[PDB]
RNA sequence: UUAAUUGCGAUAACGAACGAGACCUUAACCUACUAAAUAGUGGUGCUAGCAUUUGCUGGUUAUCCACUUCUUAGAGGGACUAUCGGUUUCAAGCCGAUGGAAGUUUGAGGCAAUAACAGGUCUGUGAUGCCCUUAGACGUUCUGGGCCGCACGCGCGCUACACUGACGGAGCCAGCGAGUCUAACCUUGGCCGAGAGGUCUUGGUAAUCUUGUGAAACUCCGUCGUGCUGGGGAUAGAGCAUUGUAAUUAUUGCUCUUCAACGAGGAAUUCCUAGUAAGCGCAAGUCAUCAGCUUGCGUUGAUUACGUCCCUGCCCUUUGUACACAC
């Protein structure tokens, strides 16, 4: 029922929505999109080593990510 | 410790040892759904087939589809200690066989059906279908068994 | 609605079948000099100023 | 035995705790009227002994439930002592119900 | 849950009656006094004696007190 | 600048020893690794195959340097957890007796550890002079 | 033997005892004294001995089938 | 503001806080005033702790919870449904989530968006049976503040609770938006709904 | 001699004693720094007897704090009020009443468990029930 | 008015006694006394290791000195709702604020009056009346089985239905106990074994050693991602061990393997007001072995209310009674 892998078609709903999500988390990255819960932890992380989104606190079973400057 | 980006060269759904396994979620928990496999002897095949866990048993190659069930049939050649099986010491031939797939029902049906022609007297409630491990029957299992 | 507000000033007595509703003698905050007397449900003290959505209406469970 | 200490350690126990601090306090008074070198009497934890057990013979009623409580109070105490002034006072007038032990260390 | 039963209140009237010059209005001084002119037979006692009669004591001192 | 394996993180500390052991290659890992739980307590082994013999090894040499001296019997207690016994109530086990005997003379080879005859293994003079270089390398980095 | 040797001594004022005054309640009765006679001796002895108060409680079947209790005290006493 | 220096090393993040004494680290109390009143003197302000956990004893005179902090006792509603009860550390863990939660949407002081959503969630009437019987009538009153906070703080978690029940949701996120759409009033969140649903159960039985 | 004054505080069952002598504002407890207190998310909880008074009056002051009993938090707890009395007691010996007294209203001001132990106590179990006022279940049926 | 027949008062009653209370045990405080190599701390006669110009740590108390803050236990001290304000017939009292270790009878128990019950126990007693049996015994002993048997109904419970989670690693903190020469009790440390456990030894008749019982929930970092799913562990098969003379009707422990019901529970119903409920384990009891049970202990620690007679139960007054074996 989810993407549970990424390709892309579905590469492009990422890299064109996470910009102007003002909230961006593991739980929010399924409602809105369609791909899994593992899958949206390797996106958050991936997204945060280039520098698109920033962090606000680093927790497990829970993320704070926001939009940058 | 670090996690690297994947691209989707995903498989549909597949059939190993005469049942269906579900793609979508990880291969060792896939295996799981093999009758005669559980968690610990499928995370077991996988380590011994050197596939990385995160494959998801959708994004695999044949090569390595081949490894694990070879692996999975004849344990002992790839280092597993013979405490790990289904079946440890059999009663016929002395010898260490994990059961799989079609063959569990099958096998279980042969010691029971072994034991009722024994009339043995875990095989004799069995043969009724009644509490065999010694469990009190007084206000218990009023559904099945 | 433009809910008045109200200022509790004197406990009269605890009220209600199971007890559970207090008894109160309440002024007004707006229009000083109208008190009435209602029927609260939560504890309740001196000076505890609480909305009356209708202020037409005096308690009628009493002693 | 010519004025040779022998390093002795008292250790007192019983129930009846009120007779033994009496006796605690006799075996420290005997030591400074003979210029004895001492350490004071060590009190050590209570040990509350204790019994859980149904009031009840049978089964029926209630279940209540008793908690009975033995105290004992151990206490101990060294000290450097002669041969002679030990023996003549603690092989005579012993208090009644309470245990006494006399050992020696030589460390 | 705090009312004093007869045992606390008859002594403590008894000893306002044939004490009250040596009395003050002070418990920490009247409890040292209950000791030397009375005999309790512990110290809650007479802590509940002599906090009595303080509270009596302050009631003598602005009006009597019929009993 | 003094410091010693009590001023950086604890959960740190395994995180970099581990890794350092990892990148040193001379543990001798007894080979049974990936296949035991480490725990009759457990139920699954662990998730890093490769490096959980490597952090349980960071673990017990820290735990070596903060106590007087730690044998096979306080280290199964140490890591072990709450088995889920089923139907009934949970309940606590000791760790795996083998693994964290072997962990000891694992660091007793490299020396981390000595014999301490007053019991079970104390913290080496070599064993703890390389937990400070690594407390030493994290807080100043 | 000679570790340890027994020491009778006589008892001062046998009236405030229980222990004592309870046996002799009983022997009394095995003699045939009927029991109010003697419960009334008993606690009678004990009050003049010098105690402030005694309590004689004799439960149990007598003259009849059904038993019954019965109370002789004199004096005071306390309970809690 | 300026720094000093101790034989042990302290961050300068937390060295800033004594000129200031805030939440975690993030959020003041001050300009967080209650703008809707008849309320005041029950959510409790103007003295601050760094964190929501405080072992204080509130239950021992009958309106000593009131002087309790406001963020105090929404934790202390969390740990309901029986698994959770104690874990008081989870639950401050939950709050710093849901007020970084707010902060990243809702550009205003969580602090002051919780405060908001208690006024806009406390039922200003409610009713309670009355008759001596099952089958009796049904009579409207009046909310005392202390109950309507009290109830604020339950239509809230409750309703934020079984939303994360069951869902891939977490708990702080549930929290979160049940806050600033309480804060808002949307009649959307469970609070809202419920707290209409008691008042004008109030208004027909009069 | 060393100017030392030795203080305690008291949580439930855990008891931290603090030795609180002159220098340079060493603040170790079990060996390891205050900012290594565990677990993080009450870090705050040992840092206002420290941010509330003003970190300038730890200059000359060494605070070395060892605890043991109670749990995770009832130490933390207990903890933050050895730190707080000791420097208090240390203040009334070597120090004006005016930067005591100015303390003990701080202290006071904020909350009083930083001087004050808490007087609640456990309670002991009752037969017929679980806990002390809980009872088990009947069923008249 | 009080928790109280607790008191203030009223008063053909007055002065009393038991009960209640007072009392006892225990928890909370004591930088005040007595002290301590079975408790701890600090300097160091002796010092040592690491990193640097002193922080962390390991040993000796004729291979040291000093002390009791923390621990202990003796003597005691301390709280009496103290002070203030309000209310009350300005009485007993009650409420709020201040101070204090403690202001819920300071918390919790021990004991507990009169009169009873055809309540339970003759299956605890070498306590016992009467009756029965007493050699082919209803005495005792031995062998084996049963109390656990399973169409069903009811009660006390344990584990869950999941993300406030399962699992992995790491961090890692209690208290009440018990324990062997009247021989195997608690077991440390070394070795072997996946594990259970086996083995070589050490300490402790115990503030010394098991044991800082390094307990669990918990905390962090990760895997999982709403899927009866990695929730859940029921049922069932194979094997490896321990206890016992004996494990089959599986004592129990461990390994692999099947992954059943159950998606928050109808009618109804239990307990509970602050370190309390609830969660979480630990000890002890029984015990050769086995706890899902009990008695205690500690860890984490709420919501709500400081009230009423609506239901239920009890007590009292008035009233009615053809009831008194008492509706
Ligand atoms: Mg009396
Ligand atoms: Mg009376
Ligand atoms: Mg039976
Ligand atoms: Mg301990
Ligand atoms: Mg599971
Ligand atoms: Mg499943
Ligand atoms: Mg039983
Ligand atoms: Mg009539």
């Amino acid at each position: 029922q989810h993407a549970v892998i990424l390709d892309q078609e579905k590469y492009d709903r990422i890299l064109k929505e996470v910009p102007t999500y003002r909230y961006v988390s593991v739980s929010v990255l399924v409602d809105r999109l369609k791909i899994g819960g593992s899958l949206a932890r390797i996106a958050l992380r991936h997204l945060e080593k280039e520098g698109i989104i920033k962090p606000i606190s680093k927790h497990s079973k829970q993320a704070i990510y926001t939009r940058a400057t | 410790s670090l996690v690297v980006q994947e691209q989707g060269s995903f498989q549909h759904i597949l059939r190993l040892l005469n049942t269906n396994v579900d793609g979508n979620i990880k291969i060792v928990y896939a295996l799981t759904t093999i009758k005669g496999v559980g968690r610990r002897y499928s995370n077991l095949v996988c380590k011994k087939a050197d596939v990385d866990l995160h494959k998801r048993a959708g994004e695999l190659t044949q090569e390595e589809l081949e490894r694990i069930v070879q692996i999975m049939q004849n344990p002992t050649h790839y280092k597993i200690p013979a405490w790990f099986l289904n079946r440890q010491n059999d009663i016929t031939d002395g010898k260490d066989y994990h059961t799989l797939a079609n063959n569990v029902e099958s096998k279980l049906r042969d010691d029971l059906e072994r034991l009722k022609k024994i009339r043995a007297h875990r095989g004799i409630r069995h043969f009724w279908g009644l509490r065999v491990r010694g469990q009190h029957t007084k206000t218990t299992g009023r559904r099945r068994a | 609605t433009p809910v008045t507000l109200a200022k509790v000033i004197k406990v009269l007595g605890r009220t209600g079948s199971r007890g559970g509703v207090t008894q109160v003698r309440v002024e007004f905050l707006e229009d000083t000099s109208r008190t009435i007397v209602r029927n609260v449900k939560g504890p309740v003290r001196e000076n505890d100023i609480l909305v009356l959505m209708e202020s037409e209406r005096e308690a009628r469970r009493l002693r | 035995q010519q004025q040779q200490i022998i390093k002795i350690r008292i250790t007192l126990t019983s129930t009846k705790v009120k007779q033994l601090e009496n006796v605690s306090s006799n075996i420290v008074k005997n030591a400074e009227q003979h210029n004895l070198v001492k350490k004071g009497p060590v009190r050590l934890p209570t040990k509350v002994l204790k019994i859980s057990t149904r009031k009840t013979p049978n089964g029926e009623g209630s279940k209540t439930w008793e908690t009975y409580e033995m105290r004992i109070h151990k206490r101990y105490i060294d000290l450097e002592a002669p041969v002679q002034i030990v023996k003549r006072i603690t092989q005579i007038t012993i208090e009644p119900g309470v245990d006494v032990e006399v050992v020696v260390a030589s460390n | 849950g705090r009312v004093r039963t007869k045992t606390v209140k008859r002594a403590s009237k008894a000893l306002i009656e044939r004490y009250y010059p040596k009395l003050t209005l002070d418990f920490q001084t009247n409890k040292r006094l209950c000791d030397e002119i009375a005999t309790i037979q512990s110290k809650r006692l007479r802590n509940k004696i002599a906090g009595y009669t303080t509270h009596l004591m302050k009631r003598i001192q602005k009006g009597p007190v019929r009993g | 600048p003094g410091v010693s394996v009590r001023d950086v993180a604890a959960q740190d500390f395994i995180n970099a020893y581990a890794s350092f052991l990892q990148r040193q290659g001379k543990l001798e890992v007894p080979g049974y690794v990936d296949i035991v739980k480490t725990s009759s307590g457990n139920e699954m082994p662990p998730q890093d195959a490769e490096g959980w013999f490597y952090k349980r090894a960071a673990s017990v040499a820290r735990h070596i340097y903060m106590r007087k001296q730690v044998g096979v019997g306080k280290l199964n207690k140490l890591y072990g957890g709450a088995k889920s016994r089923g139907v009934r109530p949970y309940k606590h086990i000791d760790a795996s007796g083998s693994i964290n005997r072997k962990v000891l003379q694992a660091l007793e080879k490299i020396g981390i550890v000595e014999i301490s005859p007053k019991g079970g293994r104390r913290i080496s003079e070599n064993g703890q002079r390389d937990l400070d270089r690594i407390a030493a390398q994290t807080l100043e980095e | 033997p000679g570790t340890i040797v027994l020491y009778a001594e006589r008892v001062q004022d046998r009236g405030l005892s229980a222990v004592a005054q309870a046996e002799s309640m009983k022997f009394k009765l095995l003699n045939g004294l009927a029991i109010r006679r003697a419960a009334y001796g008993v606690v009678r002895y004990v009050m003049e001995s010098g105690a402030k108060g005694c309590e004689v409680v004799v439960s149990g079947k007598l003259r009849a089938a059904r038993a019954k209790a019965m109370k002789f005290a004199d004096g005071f006493l306390i309970h809690s | 503001f300026t720094p000093v220096v101790l034989a042990t090393p302290i961050p300068e993040e937390v060295q800033q806080a004594q000129t200031e004494i805030k939440l975690f680290n993030k959020w003041s109390f001050e300009e967080v005033e209650v703008k809707d009143a008849s309320l005041v003197d029950y959510v409790q302000v103007r003295q601050p702790i760094f964190v929501a956990h405080t072992a204080g004893r509130y239950a021992n005179k009958r309106f000593r919870k009131a002087q309790c902090p406001i963020i105090e006792r929404l934790t202390n509603s969390l740990m309901m449904n029986g698994r959770n009860n104690g874990k008081k550390l989870k639950a401050v863990r939950i709050i710093k989530h849901t007020l970084d939660i707010i902060n990243v949407l809702t550009d205003q002081n969580p602090i002051q968006v919780v405060v908001d959503a208690i006024t806009n969630t406390g039922p200003r009437e409610d009713t309670t049976r009355v008759g001596g019987g099952g089958a009796a009538r049904r009579q409207a009153v009046d909310v005392s503040p202390l109950r309507r906070v009290n109830q604020a703080i339950a239509l809230l978690t409750i309703g934020a609770r079984e939303a994360a029940f069951r869902n891939i949701k977490t708990i702080a996120e549930t929290l979160a938006e049940e806050l600033i759409n309480a804060a808002k009033g949307s009649s959307t969140s469970y609070a809202i709904k419920k707290k209409d649903e008691l008042e004008r159960v109030a208004k027909s039985n009069r | 001699a060393v100017p030392s004054v030795q203080t305690f505080g008291k949580k439930k069952s855990a008891t931290a004693v603090a030795h609180v002598k002159a220098g340079k504002g060493l603040i170790k407890v079990n060996g390891s720094p205050i900012t290594l207190v565990e677990p993080e998310i009450l870090r705050f909880k040992v840092y206002e007897p420290l941010l509330l008074v003003g970190l300038d009056k730890f200059s000359n002051i060494d605070i070395r704090v060892r605890v043991t009993g109670g749990g995770h938090v009832s130490q933390v707890y207990a903890i933050r009020q050895a730190i707080a009395k000791g420097l208090v007691a240390y203040h009334q010996k070597y120090v004006d009443e005016q930067s005591k007294n100015e303390l003990k209203k701080a202290f006071t001001s904020y909350d009083r468990t930083l001087l004050i132990a808490d007087s609640r106590r456990p309670e002991p179990k009752k037969f017929g029930g679980k806990g002390a006022r809980s009872r088990f279940q009947k069923s008249y049926r």
